[PDB]
């Protein structure tokens, strides 16, 4: 119920419901056993079937409010220190092997996000 | 126009259980609770560039 509401909020352009879900995501990190904070938080923001991440889902569905969703998502992944694995994630299945989040922003003709 | 008349004459002649086997198109979920049995045509366009909104599938490949 956490992973699906984040994908639904980013695609339609719900800015304010995104900040409430991301702050709840940090709350689950503290009150927990707390073993591996990079490998868990990367697993929640990634579909395990295809390897699609949240930043890939933002750029496929261009909203009028998508310039702020990229700004919040890149700000969020920095203090948790998984900036490297979040910006350089890839698909894993056979039909799309190697497509990155940079490779979608160029095709959707977004100059300033590039 | 002359060959199109010959095709529609052979289609009225064969029985019903052949006619369901030789049917074109497939059911496609177009909108909320709507199924319309569409036909698929591919094309390549070079001269007009735009950003793509209003599609059905995010994953552009052929499914399976």
């Amino acid at each position: 119920r956490l992973k699906k509401r984040i994908f639904a909020a980013v695609s339609e352009g719900c800015v304010e419901e995104l900040r409430e879900l991301l702050q709840d995501l940090q709350d689950l990190c503290r009150r927990r056993r707390g073993l591996d904070v990079p490998d868990f938080l990367m697993h929640k923001l990634t579909a395990s079937d295809t390897g699609k991440t949240c930043l890939m889902k933002a750029l496929l569905n261009i909203n009028p409010n998508t310039k702020e969703i990229v700004r919040i998502l890149l700000a969020f992944a920095e203090e948790n220190d998984i900036l490297d694995r979040f910006i350089n994630a890839e698909y894993t299945e056979e039909a799309y092997e190697g497509q990155t989040a940079l490779n979608i922003a160029i095709e959707r003709r977004q100059g300033d996000i590039t | 126009l002359q060959r199109a008349r010959t095709i529609l004459e052979f289609e009225k002649m064969l029985p019903e259980w052949l006619r369901s086997r030789f049917r074109m198109g497939e059911l496609c979920k177009v909108a909320d609770e709507d199924f319309r049995l569409c036909l698929r045509i591919n094309e390549v366009k070079w001269t007009e560039w735009k950003t793509h909104v209003s599609f059905l599938n995010e994953d552009p490949g052929p499914i399976r």
